[PDB]
RNA sequence: GGAGAGUUUGAUCCUGGCUCAGGACGAACGCUGGCGGCGUGCCUAAUACAUGCAAGUCGAGCGGACAGAUGUUAGCGGCGGACGGGUGAGUAACACGUGGGUAACCUGCCUGUAAGACUGGGAUAACUCCGGGAAACCGGGGCUAAUACCGGAUGGUUGUUUGAACCGCAUGGUUCAAACAUAAAAGGUGGCUUCGGCUACCACUUACAGAUGGACCCGCGGCGCAUUAGCUAGUUGGUGAGGUAACGGCUCACCAAGGCGACGAUGCGUAGCCGACCUGAGAGGGUGAUCGGCCACACUGGGACUGAGACACGGCCCAGACUCCUACGGGAGGCAGCAGUAGGGAAUCUUCCGCAAUGGACGAAAGUCUGACGGAGCAACGCCGCGUGAGUGAUGAAGGUUUUCGGAUCGUAAAGCUCUGUUGUUAGGGAAGAACAAGUGCCGUUCGAAUAGGGCGGUACCUUGACGGUACCUAACCAGAAAGCCACGGCUAACUACGUGCCAGCAGCCGCGGUAAUACGUAGGUGGCAAGCGUUGUCCGGAAUUAUUGGGCGUAAAGGGCUCGCAGGCGGUUUCUUAAGUCUGAUGUGAAAGCCCCCGGCUCAACCGGGGAGGGUCAUUGGAAACUGGG
């Protein structure tokens, strides 16, 4: 599955944009329906999941994953997520939103060190090279469409993960130490 | 009779085999002797790796190589080892 | 106690019941004796099917059946749902769940498994009373 | 099956000449028991001879072992040298 | 290269009774899986001993052999300490 | 590296139990359901089994047939059929795990080292004829070969006897020497022939090594029951003999009276065991599907034969029950091999394709056989991955739901506009997995008397894919074909309306329902997940809830009515000493897979692979000596 619903209500329950910009919490900064510590922790976890647009099984297991790490477990996990190539697509600007940048690897536009990715959940590693495939060079959303961890060359249409983050280039808003509560129940 | 055989190992469509020693009454994946090398013949080209002091070993004591451990022993040079060892 | 004392008589861990006791048996008829195996459902034949009272502060007329299960035992079922199709000689299929305030009546009928029709005009829980989904 | 119906046919075909050999080692054996019995060396000497020969026979085609046989013959040969 | 040894065991007499056969009991110290305090656990062996040397309350010596019967594995070697 | 919550009350603190949130499944059931990769799939009836298939091969051992040089195979013979495959019934046992021992062992095939392979003989299937059977078949006569069988010859074997010449753990062991007795064997194919033979290769005999597999013994470890306390009389030991590959009451005779047991014998009940697996902070508990090891079993009970190995899954023989045949006289059979059927059950698959790969049997080889295995089929049964659209878009449409009728919500959701093609459909293209073997040459080397032509090693050339035109790839077209399920009082994430009115119903718990029901049923919305979601069962956790880690006993359950004491547990001070505990080092071993760690390969992941680590109440052998235990 992916959650192809309103992006909108997301940004409104949990009272942050998602998008990042501010649009879903302009005129209506409240949750959705007629009534606009666990809920806490949910709320905290359902906002970093549904930032990066990825379902729960897959992120429980991202974050067993980054335990195995040496260092603090929710700094790691979320270094992790960033990693992922539709969050690196959308972060080196070749989309507007998240589910573009997850509908261009799923399609099959990007490459990776020269080879095609079709994985949106991919989990690139530094050195590694994100390009746009020649049949898509002239992507109309691409041409329409950056953090110092990366860098991009919008001549060439290719970027490259140079570092990991390191936590405070990520999303601000998530209380990561949360998560890892949730999780720990 | 003990014999040099692949031992098949791998996934489905991907298989990869490791050159036991083994008596020829053992069923193909189970009981065995000694480890020797691996075979990975769906790479390309088919990855082979060979530890030749067992290898030698096995064959003075006259465990017989199967067909395609021999030809993989062939290319690493064991089996010219062999034979020059048995001379001299 | 003292560690001698255990060494020479140990502790001992309690005996945890079942809660759905005819699941537990199967029965050997070749052998004419109960097997010791779990089932998560059992069939069953209906011998009667009532009306029972339940145990105050509660009031209502809920609906049960009297079972023979393919292991020989005979055992009270709940007919969960509003409105059912069993009559004697329905062939059922029960599950573990006592029914709280119905004192002997430690399982309830699956509702849309063999004879048990599904229940009719239920749109939510659907699957919980055996029910296909209304449109297409 | 063909090659099991073979080898039972076989198998009592190989049976009936055991038995040969078997009964004529202890032929010879038990001559060799009653000539020392009647205290007579020539009769039980010659007797250990052929004892022998019938013995280690059977060892040649399998159907006495090495070592049931060095059993049979020094148990004997003690015998013929407790005359 | 030497031989390989058999196993030895010093322990007590606790029977003379049998022709040519003591029965030795070995006691140790066996620690308690749970717990860890050590307990005195009691092994009787029967040995053979062709001169009935050992007598009743010995602390003889005593090494294993091949079966000398149904039960006797072992064969008297030295008396270390007799009895009183 | 370890989370709590609710519930005895009028209220309370404590004690105490119960219940829930988590994680797992060979799961099932209900509802729903797109695809791919990788696994898994009779847990019940070790019930009964239709049909097909799962073990053959060798004509370079051998006559005879039958075809037409040469090919084919009833039969004899060799080897295999003791493996591979299945199941877990029995078994509480040295069955298994771990560590040892055997100076009490056996070992076909393979490898190496040596010696050899001499000379004779009589048969007997096939065949052909005859007699009796309903059949299964079977009983007679005469023929015939063997690399079949049996004679002698010679052997380094094994006996027994006598030496010496060392050594260990009692029994003893090893190496040499002599005497005497006993012991072998085979040819077949190609070449070269001086036709006598000789040569290579395969086969044959014996000895000694090696490898491999098996056997036995022992220490130690892993169930419940005392509402099971005695148990044993080949029993325990001895002495002989017999038997065994081998030690041994293994067996028997005789003699002795022993043996085991409150450290739980014996009996009863339950169970295949292990690597592992699940859960847990760990200790621990639970499991022992798949995969690997070991054991046991093959309709049931019993016995043996052949063989290196069997008391033999697809072999004998006996007995019994059952099914099938039948001329009733006798015969035949044993899916706990792969499929499949019936039955039982909540419940578990195709009477599939190929030996291309990897193994295995036989063969000189080509091959042949192989339901091992490789593949495919079916099932959301599980794990992983990707979908079912994306950007923009108020006008905040209609519609729905709510409405203090203002509005709010569904809602940027939709449409509109602009895109994409994962997938889907269609059309091209299209793998790796393959190594080979064999045959051909050429080179080296080795045998050889013969540059003949074999062996062994190089190098070339050649040619075989079930999966499968399948994966994958390229091109074209379409947002078109692809979202459900549970919940929403608290625990617990997410609330309103209408209907119902202690009824229908819900429920895990506290409880809810008699007119304002956030708890019943429906609707809108919201929430949690998602090709799944719930439910049930079972296990572990939560349960510092059998507590060693980690609890208690004045009054909550809990101090023996009181003594005397056997065993057992425990033990002041100093010094010496040992070193059983204890601490420490080294060595051996604790398979592989798994788990964890580090890498590397599949577009990612799952999965797969490589290197490592871990894991013992472990064995062996050194140290230290305070503490515990000796003296």
């Amino acid at each position: 599955a992916r959650y192809t619903g309103p992006s909108w209500k997301l940004s409104r329950r949990l009272g942050i944009s998602l998008s990042g910009t501010g649009k879903e919490l302009e005129k209506r900064p409240y949750a959705p329906g007629p009534h606009g510590e666990y809920g806490l922790q949910l709320q905290e976890k359902q906002k970093l999941r549904h930032m990066y647009g990825v379902n729960e099984r897959q992120f429980r297991t991202l974050f067993d994953k980054a335990g195995k790490l040496a260092g603090k477990h929710g700094e790691n996990f979320m270094i992790l997520l960033d990693s992922r190539l539709d969050n690196v697509v959308y972060k080196l600007g070749l989309a507007r939103t998240r589910r573009q940048a997850r509908q261009l690897v799923n399609h099959g536009h990007i490459l990776v060190d020269g080879s095609r990715v079709d994985i949106p959940s991919y989990l690139v590693k530094p050195g590694q090279t994100i390009g746009v495939r020649e049949k898509s060079r002239n992507l109309s959303i691409i041409k329409e469409s950056v953090p110092e961890y990366l860098t991009f060359d919008a001549e060439k249409l290719e970027g490259t993960f140079t570092r990991l983050p390191e936590r405070s280039e990520l999303a601000p808003e998530i209380n990561e130490a949360l998560i890892v509560e949730f999780y720990s129940r | 009779a003990v014999k040099i055989r692949l031992k098949r190992m791998g996934a489905k469509k991907s298989p990869f085999y490791r050159i036991v020693v083994a008596d020829s009454r053992s069923p193909r994946d189970g009981r065995f002797i000694e480890t020797v090398g691996t075979y990975n013949p769906v790479a390309k080209p088919a990855e082979v790796k060979i530890d030749e002091e067992l290898a030698l070993k096995w064959l003075q004591t006259g465990a017989k190589p199967s067909d395609t451990v021999r030809n993989l022993f062939s290319s690493q040079g064991i089996m010219e080892k062999f034979h020059n060892a048995k001379q001299g | 106690p003292t560690i001698n004392q255990l060494i020479r008589k140990g502790r001992v861990s309690k005996v945890e019941n079942s809660k759905s006791p005819a699941l537990n048996k199967g029965y050997n008829s070749f052998k004419k004796e109960h097997t010791n195996v779990s089932s998560p459902q059992k069939r069953g034949v209906c011998t009667r099917v009532g009306t029972m009272t339940p145990k105050k502060p509660n009031s209502a007329l809920r609906k049960y059946a009297r079972v023979r299960l393919t292991n020989g035992i005979e055992v009270t079922a709940y007919i969960p749902g509003i409105g059912h199709n069993l009559q004697e000689h329905s062939v059922v299929l029960i599950r573990g769940g006592r029914v709280k305030d119905l004192p002997g009546v430690r399982y309830h009928i699956v509702r849309g498994a063999l004879d048990t029709a599904g229940v009719e005009n239920r749109a939510q829980g659907r699957s919980k009373y055996g029910t296909k989904k209304p449109k297409a | 099956i063909k090659s099991a119906i073979k080898r039972t046919k076989t198998n009592n075909e190989r049976r009936v000449h055991n038995a040969t050999i078997k009964s004529a080692m202890r032929t010879a054996i038990k001559q060799v028991e009653a000539s020392v019995a009647n205290n007579e060396a020539d009769k039980a000497k010659t007797a250990l001879t052929e004892a022998a020969k019938r013995i280690d026979k059977a060892v040649k085609t399998g159907l006495v072992h090495k070592n049931t046989a060095a059993r049979y013959k020094s148990r004997l040969a003690k015998k013929v040298n407790g005359l | 290269s030497e031989r390989n040894q058999r196993k030895v065991y010093q322990g007590r007499v606790v029977s003379d009774k049998m022709d040519k056969t003591i029965t030795v009991v070995v006691e140790t110290y066996k620690k308690h899986t749970l717990y860890g305090k050590r307990v005195k656990y009691s092994k009787k062996f029967k040995a053979h001993d062709e001169n009935n040397q050992a007598k009743i309350g010995d602390i003889v010596k005593i090494m294993e052999t091949r079966p000398l019967s149904a039960t006797k594995r072992f064969r008297l070697v030295e008396v270390v300490e007799e009895a009183v």
